[PDB]
């Protein structure tokens, strides 16, 4: 289709092509959910596992105390943009001993992958990141999209299927800001466990936590530290 | 590719067509008599709305080196800034050797930064140069790609073939005086459409005292009787 | 209406190909033919076909009609067109 | 475009019986270099019928019209 | 879609622009070089002799290169001038080095490196052009050598490198004897080619430029060959042959 | 379709292919170990009455404990012979201690390996073999392909008649056939003279004897060697 | 191909892509007039200002590049604008450099090469904006020149440039054969009624805007609505 | 489509696509990661016997405490090791303490693709704090912990057999008859000593060459 | 087009720049925005499409602050519109550094579309796919507003509006009576504008950013306290 090619050419009916192409790859991965609350942020990561004797990968990527971010979508240039934010979080911490508040860095993140879109060879970020901070304003969620425009959000999913995810987030979300973090993290696990198909389960091997609240500096859990969360799933496949 | 490119197997086809282009229609006559050298060209203004004081075709890059060209004007221009700094180098360089002849044909090999290494687009001039710093005078022609040619008459207009046909008949000729500047004004004549006059041909003189182009007073008058 | 698929054939659906195949030819099911049924993953029902279009191939270049008991070489041509289908 | 049947004007005026109106919407953006003469030149205002002609133009509508 | 250019290989594993620029080579120009004791020489072919010039260069295809070797070029003369300057900053960056005259071999080997570079790396066009050199050194003596734009120099003692080139050296063949080679006998060797290859017979002195290096006492002597010194060799070699072909 | 130094849909380097066929374009070559001498041959059919012999230089010395052969296009080759020869003196240099046959053979690899990685470079198209005598008395064989890579071989066999001239090899590479010097030379001959016709002198062969200079054989000595092969051939109705 | 694609000499042996780019200048949809007097400069271009919602204080075409030179665009108003900008930092850096005020010939010529060096190479493109700049020169009289996106600056006494240039260019040809001189009010109205009979709207004193450059008063008036209507008065009358 | 760094119009970019299926043409190599410590084994298949045995390799120790195995083009395959050597030592002379092969891991990753991205698939294991590890990189410079991995043209049919034949709580005796039996049924000739390599992986042992010849102590049960 | 609409360096045969014509159709695509010089100020305004309930309070705000006392209301492609906020903001500081004071409005206007035209001239670079309003007041030069194109220059506006529903806007732009109203009825009217422009007819719930600039805030280009302009949108609801 010609126009469809190249980053820099501009198709005829608006907008470019190869952005567009570019939000396929964070839709084509494993799926991931992040909501905020009064006091903390939680998100909920499918580990897609390769083969049973290969591990579930790694998802929900560490990047200070007080931020932890998600992927979703192409692994190669994600763990790039994490070296990139906690370089920036870090040179943060070195100038004014402060934790970078997360809506600067997703504006850095922001005006950082807007240059491919519009430098010749050189391709978009295809990466979708949820980037779950603790600010000084309570818990923050944001979504950024290759097409370098980030959102905030209450609670956002991306990944695969990830829409019934979204539904049920937007269904349930009037009942977010009071919520324990057990009622929280329960919220989205049965979020993402609507996800993948009725086959498919929660496991402790499969999932992954990251929480970051106001006392509680950013952490991964996992099958044992995730068991407990895991529990009273009200299991409705 | 950001050179003088583009060239096939036994070819230089977008030297070819630089050259096609070179054509022109600027008839730009020039002849190496025994006293000097003489470079005519055809001024032939769109209108009488432009001037002809304002802009002109022959260019003295030094002292007793001048210069005169064909087709793509603006490629012209630039290519006659580089020379004059070229030879302003080299005569800062080998201080004070008063170099225009011995010069001449150095500023000609010089004319490398001209076409071999051609800017991606190679320049679409060709043009002839004339010197006398030598106790002789000195007619080169550079091509868009090629080199000094060293000729004693030619022509690069639209015309040049007979132009050169009527060149070699009017015998160009070796004992010829400074004033075959006649003989040039003829050559133009043949390649040129309409009553020539003063501000309509431009005509520079490069002899053994050295380069002037010739105002319009004395153009005149050497077209008067003709 | 009514758009449906499948020429995906798993363990069960290979070995059942692999079963209505060896219905012909001189062959019997003594062979342990689900060995094979798992080299191949997802070898559709064409190549199942041919896979017994293969060994009877080898049961007549060996000269011998039987193939009830012919079993051993069965695998052995089998597995080595297998080899040759992937990498020839 | 319009330049075209403009020079058509030596169409053979004297010679050919052929006229040609333009049933422009707006005279607003009209292109006022074909206003001169030489140009369709003449121009006739139609605007939205006053009462006069309303009443009129109802009157001829209601012709066919007997009850 | 950007344009790329061609500096690769063929299905088959050719270099087929590179092959195609050397078979350009034998397009246009004629130089041959005959390597012979106590003189090496090299005749051109003046390919344009309109009578518009002036012969003010006083060379065109023969270039001297260096004060113990010259060289002599068949291809695009854009590419050549740059080639042949490049070549004499070589020479003379060896001198500046070790005070001493670059070994011919050294130069060619230099020069064919750069060639094989641009045919190599990078988007840049192959230098479509094919050259001679004559040269003494105190190694080896007098040496001639031919490269390529394929940067594949040879050493050899009587070769031609234009148009005709299978002409010229299949005649060299014919009539080439080494050792008993001299001179003289070098010399009207060269000519008979080049009558031979040169369609027109009784070649002007004007259409053939020939240039031979000879060893003096202890200094490299390089000589254009004039005019008058020209049209005289061709003079005996007009006896020579109204006599062989008289006798018969 | 796509013929440059980007992995083809089917895999492979199409590029890299091309240039590892192109060593077919050559000359022969071969060469063995033995324990008490390195001996290779190239075996050239084509010099005219007019072009001297001696800068054909088929073969050459790096480190005088080193020699290489050509095999594909002759100005790659040579280009590599005096890159290799820098590096060599380099290591002679830094680590005082000789250059080995392996290090300067993984030097030439890595080059051709830098060669074919980026589009800008053409990928080299020259079939190497190096032999000779390390510092440790062992004297050994490499052979590298254009691509990246090199290999100890104990025979070569490498351009045009590589298969057939590599299977006699293999056939009848009789370790007590190699013992002596003589016994290894006439074991490379009869070997390689049976490439082509190699009826006069075709047979350009080459010497490494332990911590000798290169040797390379006299035409005279070659006949010589001929001639006992001839008579090695004969008696045997 | 790639002939009329790229800024490279055509097979027939043009140059298409400045060929194109002339036509740029008369797309936009305006037309300017630029007449040399005895002893003044004057220059007229219409203002198309379409809706009253802009500032007609601001949609000007013609510049002040420096204290004496004065500049009259035609073409895309953002290269129209680049060059003003390009040609204002070379009238600054002339006067830093060389203490006397640039002469309006050598401004010309140097925005001329600008548009030279754009016509080469090919990564960049020219710009579709041809700029007619006037000023006073000392021993010269008023000068006028006309640079083009080719880089070939001329033009004198009376140049028009714009989509109606031609039959401006005509009829200030005819007025320059008709032999007399105009003051500082011929000229005016001559350029005036030049404009007028080019696009005849009887030029309301507000849609165009004029430059002046006398010889007695240096600098570029840009002449008021109260002079430009005492000029229409005067003219129509 | 053919722009190396376009994406497809569906949902991913080609090329890589293409350089990921490069280990297709590789060789094949298995490793189990046990309690006891890590199996590796690949086959050399080795095309002529002139060519000497020890000169084609495809497991290279990186360090004392990580050993490597590529399947793919050894020429990259070299490049990816070496830098995995040098960024060894330097975390090693940074932290005089040894590199964990997640990081190693990592850090071959980093400079899988940052030049036409590399076609080999690695198999690192090495002893650790966290025990003995294996993880398995890819060219798409994506890398997985993996207990018991098959790599290269026939990695379909190694990793099911691998899948059902393996155990959570084996040991280096069973594993390496395991992936030899595992080999031979792949390959096309039988697994002779010279024809296949073995590295062993122990907690307090570096990691050397399988006996070497005398080795068919573990290929005469098999 | 076809042959001549891939790179912006490649003009059309009749003399066009092709990509600058289709990144002109993002920013008519996008949803629209608006901005009115009232007497003593300019007043902003732009309608933002909720595409989810999922998002949080009205964020990636069509408004921003490129320095103290200017602002930029910016549709389009709306990443690289803030990559281009960011470029004004970097310029106005930097002009702050060098010359001191604040940059006037007009020169910012005009350097900071020179560099959007630095964007478009280019063959491996591609225009800007946004356009915005430039907004400022202050007590010398009164208050100033420049409309930038996704390739052309700054021209100065009474008022302007751009986005899905141009000429929409602008005819009841256009109706209203600016010059002599205060930044307060301007920013109902405004609110007014927008609600007249389709919000739910095609698309979701719409949210209403609204921004002041004039000497009711001393300059100091600010959102307008939502709170109390809640009242301002009920009034623009009616």
């Amino acid at each position: 289709n010609q126009y469809d090619n190249d980053v820099t050419v501009w198709s005829p009916q608006g907008r470019i092509h190869q952005i567009e192409y570019a939000m396929e790859a964070v839709k084509q991965g494993s799926a991931t959910v992040g909501l905020k609350s009064k006091t903390h942020a939680v998100l909920v990561a499918l580990k897609r596992a390769q083969s049973e004797l290969a591990a579930h990968q790694k998802k929900i990527l560490h990047v200070d105390n007080h931020i932890g971010i998600s992927i979703a979508g192409l692994t190669a240039d994600a763990r790039l943009l994490c070296n990139f934010m906690r370089q920036e979080c870090l040179d943060s911490r070195f100038v004014f001993d402060r934790p970078l508040p997360v809506s600067r860095l997703v504006s850095l993140i922001g005006s950082k992958t807007q240059i491919p879109t519009q430098r010749y060879g050189r391709r978009p970020y295809g990466v979708g990141l949820l980037i779950a901070g603790y600010d000084d304003m309570g818990p923050h969620i944001f979504q950024t999209c290759p097409s370098a425009n980030y959102f905030d959000c209450r609670a956002m999913s991306i990944g695969a299927r990830s829409q019934s995810a979204r539904t049920y987030l937007e269904r349930h979300m009037s009942e977010f800001m009071e919520c324990n973090l057990n009622e929280l993290v329960k919220h989205g696990l049965r979020a993402l466990r609507e996800t993948l198909p009725a086959e498919q389960d929660l496991t402790t091997k499969n999932v992954s936590i990251g929480i970051v609240g106001k006392d509680l500096e950013f952490t991964i859990y996992d099958d044992d530290d995730v068991s407990p969360f895991l529990e009273g799933l009200e299991e409705r496949p | 590719f950001s050179l003088t490119t583009f060239s096939p197997s036994g070819k230089l086809v977008q030297i070819e067509y630089a050259l096609a282009a070179v054509a022109g229609g600027a008839p730009s006559v020039g002849i190496k008599a025994a006293n000097g050298v003489v470079l005519a060209t055809e001024k032939k203004q769109k209108s009488i709305l432009y001037d002809e004081r304002s802009v002109h075709k022959v260019e003295p890059i030094t002292k007793h080196i001048g210069l005169v060209y064909s087709g793509m004007g603006p490629d012209y221009r630039v290519l006659v800034h580089r020379a004059r700094k070229l030879a302003q180098q080299y005569y800062l360089v080998y201080q004070e050797p008063i170099p225009t002849a011995q010069l001449v044909q150095r500023v000609a090999s010089v004319m490398q930064e001209y076409t071999q290494s051609g800017g991606v687009r190679p320049f679409g001039v060709s043009l002839l140069i004339c010197g006398w710093n030598e106790g002789r005078p000195y007619l080169f022609q550079s091509d868009p790609s090629g080199a000094y040619f060293a000729w004693k008459a030619t022509a690069m207009g639209k015309n040049y073939v007979n132009g050169k046909t009527f060149l070699e008949k009017r015998y160009n000729e070796d004992l010829e005086l400074e004033d075959a500047i006649h003989t040039a004004i003829l050559t133009l004549k043949e390649s040129f459409e309409g009553q020539m006059t003063e501000d309509n041909i431009e005509v520079g003189i490069c002899n053994e005292a050295g380069f002037r182009r010739l105002t319009p007073t004395e153009v005149k008058d050497y077209l008067a009787a003709i | 209406d009514r758009k449906i698929e499948f020429s995906l054939p798993d363990l069960e659906g290979r070995t059942h190909i692999f079963k209505i195949h060896a219905r012909s030819m001189s062959v019997e099911r003594d062979i342990r033919f689900e060995l094979l049924a798992r080299l191949c993953p997802n070898s559709t029902g064409a190549e199942i076909r041919s896979v017994c279009t293969e060994a009877g191939m080898f049961a007549i270049r060996a000269r011998r009609k039987i193939a009830t008991e012919k079993d051993f070489l069965e695998a052995v041509n089998k597995v080595i067109k297998s080899y040759a289908k992937f990498s020839a | 475009t319009l330049m075209e049947l403009l020079n058509q004007m030596d169409g053979f005026d004297t010679l050919h019986r052929v006229k040609m109106i333009m049933a422009t919407n707006r005279p607003d953006t009209l292109d006022p270099a074909l206003l001169r003469p030489g140009r369709l030149d003449r121009k006739i205002h139609i605007d939205l019928p006053n009462e006069q002609a309303r009443l009129d133009i109802l009157k001829i509508h209601a012709g066919p019209i007997t009850k | 879609r950007y344009d790329s250019r061609t500096t690769i290989f063929s299905p088959e594993g050719r270099l087929y622009q590179v092959e195609y620029a050397m078979e350009a080579i034998g397009h246009a120009g004629t130089c041959l070089g005959i390597l012979a004791n106590d003189g090496v020489l090299l005749a051109a072919e003046r390919r344009n002799i309109h009578k518009l010039l002036d012969e003010v260069f006083f060379s065109e295809k023969i270039y001297k290169l260096n004060e113990d070797m010259a060289c002599s070029v068949a291809g695009i003369t854009s590419d050549a001038n740059v080639l042949t300057n490049e070549l004499r900053l070589i020479a003379q960056r060896y001198l500046l080095q070790y005070q001493e005259p670059i070994p011919c071999e050294q130069l060619v080997t230099a020069l064919c490196d750069i060639k094989q570079a641009y045919t190599q790396f990078g988007g840049k066009r192959p230098f479509g052009v094919s050259l001679l050199y004559i040269g003494w050194d105190k190694h080896y003596g007098f040496q001639l050598y031919q490269s390529d734009p394929s940067g594949n120099y040879g050493g050899w003692k009587a070769t031609c490198i234009g148009n005709n080139s299978a002409a010229a050296v299949s005649m060299l063949k014919q009539d080439y004897k080494e050792g008993e080679m001299t001179l003289k006998s070098a010399l009207a060797l060269a000519i008979k080619v080049l009558n031979k290859t040169m369609d027109v017979s009784k070649l002007s002195a004007e259409k053939v430029e020939i240039a031979t290096l000879t060893r003096e006492n202890g200094k490299t002597v390089i000589r254009v060959l004039k005019q008058k010194e020209v049209e005289q060799l061709i003079k005996k070699h007009e006896e020579e042959e109204a006599k062989a072909e008289r006798e018969k | 379709d796509r013929a440059i130094t980007v992995f083809s849909p089917d895999g492979h380097l199409f590029q890299v292919e091309y240039a590892q066929e192109a060593v077919k374009k050559g000359s022969t070559a071969v060469g063995v170990r033995g324990r008490d001498i390195v001996v290779l041959g190239v075996e050239k059919k084509s010099v005219a009455k007019l072009q001297d012999e001696r800068t054909v230089r088929k073969i050459c010395a790096l480190d005088d404990n080193v020699c290489m052969a050509f095999a594909g296009l002759t100005a790659d080759a040579r280009i590599v012979i005096n890159r290799a020869r820098v590096e060599c003196q380099s290591h002679r240099l830094t680590v005082e201690d000789p250059v080995t046959v392996e290090y300067i053979t993984r030097y030439i690899a890595s080059l051709k390996q830098r060669y074919t990685q980026s589009n800008g470079r053409r990928p080299f198209g020259i079939s190497a073999l190096i032999v000779g005598f390390d510092f440790d008395g062992t004297p050994r064989l490499y052979q590298t392909d254009p691509s990246g890579t090199y290999h100890a071989w104990k025979a070569n066999a490498i351009g045009r008649g590589a298969k057939s001239v590599r299977e006699f090899l293999e056939k009848n590479y009789t370790d007590e056939a190699i013992e002596t010097d003589d016994l290894t030379i006439k074991l490379v001959i009869k070997a390689l003279l049976e490439v082509v016709q190699s009826g006069g002198k075709n047979i350009e062969l080459a010497v490494m004897r332990r911590d000798q200079s290169l040797k390379i054989l006299n035409p005279e000595e070659i006949e010589k060697y001929v001639a006992e092969i001839e008579k090695e051939k004969e008696e045997n109705e | 191909g790639f002939d009329r694609h790229i800024t490279i000499f055509s097979p027939e042996g043009r140059l298409y892509q400045v060929e194109y780019a002339f036509k740029a200048i008369n797309q936009g949809g305006l037309t300017s007039v630029a007449v040399r007097g005895k002893d003044c400069a004057v220059i007229v271009t219409q203002k198309k200002v379409p809706d009253k919602l802009l500032d007609s204080s601001t949609v000007t075409h013609l510049f002040k590049i420096t204290e004496n030179i004065g500049c009259v665009m035609t073409g895309m108003t953002a290269d129209s604008r680049s060059q003003v900008q390009r040609a204002r930092y070379e009238a600054a850096n002339w006067k830093y450099k060389y203490g006397y005020e640039i002469p309006v010939d050598m401004l010309c010529k140097r925005i001329a090469d600008i548009s030279q060096v754009y016509t080469q190479n090919a990564e960049m493109r020219p710009l579709g904006c041809c700029m007619i700049l006037i000023g006073i020169d000392e021993e010269q009289g008023p000068q006028v020149y006309k640079c083009d996106p080719a880089g070939y600056y001329c033009g004198f006494k009376a140049t028009a440039a714009g989509v109606k240039q031609t039959e401006s260019t005509s009829f200030l040809e005819k007025k320059v054969k008709k032999k007399f001189d105009w003051t500082f009010e011929q000229t005016v109205e001559t350029a005036i009624t030049c404009l007028s009979t080019v696009l005849s709207i009887d030029f309301k004193p507000s849609e165009i805007e004029v430059g002046v450059v006398t010889v007695e008063n240096p600098k570029f008036r840009i002449l008021t609505e109260a002079e430009i209507d005492a000029h229409l008065v005067a003219l129509a009358e | 489509d053919r722009g190396v760094n376009t994406f497809s119009p569906e949902g991913r970019l080609f090329q890589v696509e293409y350089a990921i299926e490069a280990i297709k043409l590789g060789s094949t190599a298995i490793g189990i990661q046990t309690s006891e410590g890590v199996c590796l084994a690949v086959e050399k298949r080795i095309t002529s016997p002139l060519m000497e045995p020890s000169s084609i390799e495809k497991i290279v120790e990186i360090d004392a405490h990580i050993g490597c195995a590529m399947s793919g083009l050894i020429a990259d395959a070299k490049t990816l090791i070496d830098k995995a050597r040098v960024e060894t030592q330097n975390h090693w002379f940074t932290y005089n303490e040894t590199m964990t092969v997640e990081s190693v891991t990592q850090a071959v990753s980093n400079l899988a693709l940052q030049s036409r991205p590399f076609g080999v698939a690695l198999l690192f294991g090495g002893v650790d704090e966290k025990g003995p590890q294996l993880f398995h990189m890819d060219p798409s410079g994506t890398f997985v912990q993996c207990d018991a991995r098959a790599i290269g043209s026939a990695s379909e049919g190694a990793q099911s057999s691998l899948q059902e034949v393996y155990h959570k709580s084996m040991t280096l005796k069973e594993a390496i008859k395991s992936s030899l039996i595992i080999l031979k049924q792949v390959m096309e000739e039988k697994l002779n000593a010279t024809n296949i390599e073995l590295a062993t992986v122990q907690p307090g042992q570096n990691f050397h060459m399988f006996t070497k010849e005398e080795l068919e102590e573990v290929i005469k049960d098999i | 087009g076809t042959g001549y609409d891939l790179s912006a360096s490649t003009f059309s045969p009749d003399g066009r720049v092709f990509q600058v014509e289709y990144a002109m159709k993002a920013v008519e695509n996008s949803s629209t925005a608006i901005g009115i010089r009232c007497k003593d100020g300019v007043v902003f305004g732009v309608e933002k499409l909720v595409l989810s309930k999922l998002y949080e309070e009205g964020s990636n705000k069509r408004l921003f602050n490129v320095d103290r006392h200017v602002g930029m209301a910016v549709a389009g492609l709306l990443a690289d519109a803030r990559s281009l906020a960011d470029i004004a903001r970097e310029e106005a500081s930097n002009f702050r550094s060098n010359f001191g004071y604040n940059i006037p409005l007009k020169h910012l206007a005009d350097r900071v579309a020179m560099y959007v035209h630095a964007y478009t001239l280019y063959s491996a670079v591609r225009p800007f796919g946004c356009s915005f309003m430039l907004g400022s007041y202050s007590v010398n030069d009164g208050a100033q507003l420049y409309m930038i194109d996704p390739s052309g220059v700054s021209y100065g506006y009474w008022g302007c509006a751009i986005g899905k529903a141009r000429q929409a806007a602008k005819t009841e732009i256009e109706k209203l009576q600016m010059k002599e109203m205060t930044c307060r009825d301007i920013v109902k009217e405004v609110a007014k504008i927008i609600y007249i422009v389709h919000d739910e007819v095609k698309d979701k719930a719409f949210e209403l950013e609204l921004s002041w600039v004039g000497e009711l805030t001393n300059g100091r280009h600010e959102i307008v306290p939502k709170d109390i302009r809640e009242e301002a949108e009920k009034y623009a609801k009616e």
